[PDB]
């Protein structure tokens, strides 16, 4: 219990928080890194591999800012509106079979299921490590 | 604590930069290309995260469509964890089958 | 110049426009009629192109700029609930007008044909549809976490409010609205990331623009920004029980989009979060109660293709196929959907749950299917029940053929005695009983839709077969005769409870060579008699490869100049019978693979069959010589 | 020595030879019978006036007529129609000559397969092609059989499926092989053709496919 | 509390956040899911 | 447990 | 806690870079106050990543749109209808992971013991 409450509490928050301080400090860090390559370096002479830099910067720069992929996205979220909508509405008509619902699903198979997934779980983790130390030990071979 | 207290040290140095910073401005006041690449780079995360919160939406309505009298049920439940192993199963297969295709460029 | 430079008069005007509610709606419902072509609701946008050439301004962008602005920032200024409702669906209404009228096949062949084909001339005018078109800056928008945000809050309302709102109420429609748009944003997210970004970026690179990024880079597609919302799957899902049929389509089709999605689910289960989020106070449970009340409606038989309820279960059935089909070897919302308790790498059932009192949506399915009857006299094999119990048994399928939920579904079927209702609920099919009121030897049986249900007939004959075949197996490997003698009566022909059924033997009539599915007969055609079917074609002979081949050649035809207006009618004709021809010949490829999948079915039934045989061979001669005589046509 | 080196300085400009030398110094290499050789910048010529294979885009396509790319196939030409001319004053020199006094082969008849090998190991097709052109027009048919090489068969396919005339060789060239299976394979898919063939003929067609 | 792990984990899954990468992924289940595990 | 599942036509 | 390790480790290499960068950049002002051609690489770095994570975006919204088109269909099925049959579902999903992760087993198996095949053939 006292593992669980350190782990489920205390260390999630720290890591999601860390992870979040870490983006802004990364952002920061680029800011920095940025404005160096600006004051510093403003006496004109700015080039050579600064071509291909921006050239990268425009091809991506020019795939986002386009009205169809931009676009996208908009009609996309509306399209999801109307079968919020549409499935609301089919879900209030059919607000009914609760019972039926609560009743029907709260069975016995459900425990062998969980039972059965848990299983599975460990056979994938295993697996999973498995494939993990083929590729580690691979990468080795890779080098002689 | 020394992940987080490496970010106090490489924080307070980041601050005390922007003093190096503003004495070059002072040294500068006796471009805006990076400042597109950053916002470049800076538009996209709320592209992430709008669609994040899509995601989230589409989830709720597919799940509360599908069952909206007990959230706290084992269907959904099962529904979930199920998913993550259908996931991680498909992770394995596919890293296994790359794993399986660099083992042919040694059979040369 | 309202009476000051105009870039700032402007804005001046648009925010002394923005206080309030009243006139703000007024200008949003005069921009989105402005925005509406004289023809009605595919060229010539709807507005000019020297819209602001005089002054230093990108065209019609500003409008959707402030628009958006607004509906992101100030809508917490509306106290008034209706107000907030009313400028929310206004502003779903402006987006959905926006992309609706956004050419996507236009543009794919302009990127593929025409500057690689095509001259160069045309070029300039895709090149300013595509640069003056507000769908660019529209899915800019709808990468920023203000939209999404927005949305998702707008979405996010108490069951009671929409219980007691009337089916006309905003509420419904924006969240409507709002579907519409998620779905066409996700529709078309590829489409622009593809063809328009790239474009666009060259654009402002090569000549002067200032325009001011409103997207997020770290969200590289739609889904990035949506993925940290868990509530949105459990709404959609109590939205279910609400009854309001264009609502739950709307819902069921997000769902079954996300479900099919990849990055969602590598996000999800990487243990998991969607099975504890639907597990919190038992919405999987309510959720599974309201799917099968619904399911358990009946229909309208006059409104077959237009009840409702008809087209819910379509759509949940969509939604079930295409879950199950993705990942099947990881569980997903399925299996917890279904009453199984979806662990990691594992399953199971839980005692005097939904599943175990035999009382959940897949006994619900199971109910539906056996207690369905087909045969009618007034048409007789009708058409839209054939697709329901092909579905079902697509799903059955990919339920069996998933070996993580294998043994207890089989255990399940056994324990009901299936096999049996599905033979009782068989029927013989006949040259003389018409498909839908057509007869099958007409002509137009090919053109008409009668063939689907044929092949969707075909494969479930071939479905049940092969599970009979898998039962048969089991129970012989089982070495247990207390099924197995049940098993021959119903080969036999006699059920002992005597009730008759026709044998394997009579349902060997799909075999016919009389029809002529190989045979066409091939028209004159004293033009366009060269144009093959290279480019057309998994056999799929492509409609458009030969429509563009015969246009190019009707072009050069009237070029040359020789009898063009006279012999126009003739190729005119020969068009029309070839894309038949093509129809025809797909559907009868169909239907030849179709017959070759039930009658190698039938093989490995009667494969099994023999060779777990116990029972004696003297009695079991008069079917051996049954199968010989029957057979010998077929091998001749 | 002397020609040999001429043909090593003549390969360094041929890339910015003009028409007016280039023909003057294979009307030399004639008179000295050094034909295999000036074949040989004659092509050298071609490929350096065209590196990017233009004529052959121009041609794979077919026809585009109204291009620039004709200075491509013309410029190429020039030098081909040089070939041509040397292939001729071969045959004149070495007219009717036989190959061989008993057990050594005549230095006639060296020079002769020298310049053959040459023009039928050139990996520059569009120059086969011209070639293959040409060696009809003259009525060099057995000619066109014997060649090995592959672009051959690539121009009499391309060839076959608009001239009845032309997969007539393709048939025989397949049947001098004993590729009889690959001959009735165009014998019968030419008489189910859309080709304007007289029935009488597609009689004969069947008639030698099915044999 | 292993299954209660596996859900929770699941569930912290497919939730967020800026991780420069990892969005929430959209979870199937039953039907579709049946499918697109056989498309493995 | 099978109230309506039984072959009794 | 065998999930929070990748957490943190995750978080350390994601700490360490940022140190790193952090500090090729404060080198390059403590040199002015008393490197240029080596953020060229830091910048197309960040280009190189986020390119691909762009069309991650575009796969992501590709799969929304395919979902969601499903959704369209489960929701027009639940409209047009308008326990015990679901649960077969369960099984016939399970009996089928079951075969699936046996399936991919082999590959593992025939991963790994190629490897092995190759770090024998080596030292053989």
């Amino acid at each position: 219990d006292a593992i669980l409450s350190r782990h489920d509490l205390d260390h999630t928050v720290r890591a999601f928080n860390a992870r979040r301080r870490h983006a802004e400090l990364s952002r920061r860090c680029l800011h920095l890194a940025a404005r160096v390559q600006v004051l510093r370096n403003r006496g004109y002479a700015l080039s050579g591999d600064e071509d291909e830099l921006k050239q990268k910067l425009q091809q991506i720069d020019k795939t986002l800012n386009d009205p169809a992929q931009g676009s996208r996205l908009e009609e996309l979220w509306s399209r999801l509106i109307v079968l919020r909508g549409y499935a609301e509405d089919l879900k209030d008509q059919i607000n009914q079979a609760g019972i039926t619902e609560s009743d029907g699903l709260g069975e016995e198979i459900e425990a062998k299921a969980k039972k059965i997934l848990e299983d599975y779980d460990k056979q994938l983790q295993h697996l999973k490590k498995q494939v993990e130390e083929a590729k580690k030990d691979f990468e080795e071979w890779e080098k002689q | 604590s020394n992940v987080e207290s490496q970010q106090e040290e490489l924080t307070a140095w980041l601050d005390r930069y922007e003093r190096e910073l503003d004495e070059l401005y002072a040294k500068q006041m006796g471009e805006r290309t990076y400042k597109l690449a950053e916002k470049l780079t800076d538009q996209l995360d709320e592209m992430g995260k709008d669609l994040a919160k899509m995601i989230k939406e589409i989830n709720d309505m597919s799940n509360t469509l599908s069952k909206g009298s007990k959230p706290d049920d084992p269907l959904t439940q099962i529904v979930r964890v199920l998913n993550g192993h259908l996931a991680q199963l498909q992770w394995i297969d596919t890293n296994a089958a790359a794993l399986q295709a660099k083992v042919a460029a040694a059979q040369k | 110049n309202p009476f000051p430079g105009p870039q700032e008069c402007m804005e001046m005007m648009f925010r002394e426009f923005g206080t309030g509610f009243e006139q703000s709606n007024a200008f949003i419902q005069l921009l989105t009629t402005l925005l509406v072509p004289p023809e009605g609701l595919n060229d010539s946008v709807p507005f000019p192109e020297w819209l602001g050439s005089s002054i230093r301004t990108l065209g019609i962008e500003p409008y959707v700029d402030f628009v958006f602005d607004v509906f992101a920032n100030r809508t917490k200024d509306i106290s008034d609930p209706s107000q907030l409702r009313i400028l929310r669906l206004s502003c779903l209404d402006f987006v959905m007008v926006c992309l609706v009228t956004f050419n996507e096949d236009l543009i794919v062949l302009g990127h593929e044909s025409n500057i690689s084909i095509d001259d160069a001339m045309a070029a300039t005018n895709l090149a300013t549809y595509v640069r003056l078109h507000p769908f660019s800056r529209v899915m800019e928008w709808l990468f920023n976490e203000k939209v999404i945000t927005s949305l998702i809050n707008t979405i996010h309302q108490d069951p009671i409010s929409l219980g007691s709102a009337s089916p006309d109420s905003p509420l419904v429609v924006s969240i409507l609205r709002a579907i519409q748009v998620m779905i066409k944003a996700l529709e078309l997210q590829e489409t622009y990331l593809h063809l328009v970004r790239p474009e666009v970026l060259r654009y402002q690179g090569e000549a002067g623009v200032r325009r001011k990024p409103v997207a997020n880079a770290a969200y590289s597609a739609f889904e990035d920004g949506i993925l940290s919302h868990l509530s949105l799957v459990v709404d959609l899902g109590k939205y279910c029980n609400l009854g309001h049929a264009e609502l739950t389509l709307a819902c069921l089709k997000l769902l079954e989009k996300i479900s099919t999605s990849s990055r969602i689910l590598s996000a999800w289960s990487p243990r998991n979060k969607a099975i504890v989020q639907l597990e919190r106070n038992g919405e999987g449970e309510t959720i599974s109660a309201s799917l099968s009340a619904s399911i358990m409606a009946t229909l309208d038989p006059a409104l077959a293709a237009s009840g409702e309820n008809y087209r819910v279960k379509l759509a949940i059935l969509d939604f079930l196929y295409a879950c199950l089909r993705a990942t099947p070897d990881q569980p997903t919302i399925a299996h917890q959907l279904l009453g199984f308790h979806c662990e990691l790498s594992k399953l199971g059932i839980e005692p005097k749950g939904p599943f175990d009192m035999q009382k959940s949506l897949f006994h619900s399915l199971l109910n539906v299917l056996i207690t369905l009857t087909v045969s009618e006299e007034e048409q007789g094999m009708r058409g839209y029940l054939v697709t329901l119990k092909y579905r079902v048994l697509r799903i059955l399928q990919l339920l069996w053929k998933s070996p993580l939920s294998a043994s207890l579904v089989m255990d399940e079927l056994r324990a009901t005695n299936f096999l049996f209702h599905m033979l009782l609920r068989e029927v013989q099919i006949q040259p003389q009983l018409p498909w839908d009121g057509q007869l099958v030897t007409g002509c137009e049986f090919l053109l008409s839709d009668a063939s689907l249900a044929y092949i969707d007939y075909l494969a479930s004959r071939a479905a049940i077969f092969e599970y009979i075949g898998k039962e048969l197996c089991s129970v012989s490997q089982n070495r247990i005769p207390s099924i197995k003698r049940q098993i021959f009566d119903a080969l036999n022909g006699q059920i002992f409870v005597p009730l008759t059924i026709p044998s394997i033997f009579d349902f060997f009539d799909f075999i016919n060579t009389d029809y002529k599915w190989e045979e066409i007969p091939s028209p004159h055609f004293t033009y366009l008699k060269d144009l093959d079917l290279g480019p057309c074609i998994g056999v799929h002979y492509d409609i458009r490869k030969a429509q563009e081949i015969l246009a190019l050649k009707r072009k050069e035809y009237e070029h040359s100049q020789l009898a063009t207006p006279e012999f126009l009618e003739t190729v005119e004709l020969e068009e029309k019978v070839l894309i038949e021809w093509l129809t025809v010949r797909n559907r009868a490829n169909l239907l030849l693979t179709a017959r070759l999948n039930l009658l190698q079915a039938w093989a490995n039934l009667l494969l099994v069959m023999i060779e777990s045989n116990d029972f004696k061979s003297t009695p079991k001669m008069a079917f051996l010589l049954q199968a010989l005589q029957a057979i010998l046509p077929t091998l001749e | 020595a002397l020609l040999a080196e001429s043909l090593r300085l003549f390969e360094q400009v041929a890339g910015s030879l003009t028409p007016a030398n280039l023909t003057t110094a294979v009307e030399q290499y004639i008179s000295l019978k050094y034909y295999a050789g000036a074949i040989q910048l004659c092509l050298t010529v071609a490929q350096q006036k065209d590196r990017g294979n233009t004529a052959l885009s121009w041609v794979n396509d077919g026809k585009p007529a109204n291009d620039s790319r004709k200075k491509a196939f013309d410029e190429r030409k020039i030098c081909y129609n040089l070939i041509h001319q040397v292939l001729d004053k071969l045959e004149s020199d070495f007219a009717g000559e036989p190959e061989l006094v008993d057990g050594r082969p005549t230095l006639a008849a060296t020079k002769r397969m020298e310049a053959y090998n040459v023009v039928n190991d050139s990996s520059d097709e569009v120059f086969h092609f011209d070639l293959y052109e040409w060696y009809i027009e003259k009525g060099w048919t057995d000619r066109i059989l014997s060649i090995d090489s592959p672009h051959v068969i690539t121009y009499l396919q391309r060839l076959a499926e608009t001239d009845f005339r032309h997969a007539e060789l393709l048939c025989r060239f397949y049947t001098t092989r004993s590729r009889f299976f690959e001959a009735a394979q165009v014998q019968t898919n030419l008489a189910k053709s859309d080709l304007n063939i007289s029935l009488k003929d597609r009689i004969i067609l069947l008639s030698r496919a099915k044999g | 509390a292993l299954f209660d792990s596996l859900l929770a984990r699941n569930k912290k899954q497919a939730e967020g956040e800026t991780a420069l990468g990892e969005l929430p992924s959209l979870q199937l289940g039953l039907a579709d899911l049946r499918q697109r595990l056989r498309k493995l | 447990i099978l109230p309506m599942y039984k072959l009794s036509p | 806690l065998s999930s929070d390790i990748l957490a943190i480790d995750q978080l350390r290499e994601l700490v360490k870079q940022d140190a790193d960068n952090a500090r090729l950049s404060f080198k390059a002002i403590d040199n002015l106050k008393l490197s240029n051609a080596d953020l060229i690489s830091y910048f197309s770095k960040t280009a190189d990543e986020m390119e691909e994570m762009m069309k991650k975006f575009e796969k992501t919204i590709t799969e929304i749109e395919a979902h969601l088109t499903g959704v369209e269909a489960h929701a027009m099925a639940m409209q047009n209808v308008a326990v015990d049959e679901r649960v077969y579902e369960l099984a016939a999903v399970l009996r089928e992971f079951e075969e699936s992760i046996l399936k991919v087993a082999g590959v593992v198996g025939g991963v790994k013991e190629g490897v092995t095949e190759l770090q024998l053939r080596d030292f053989m």
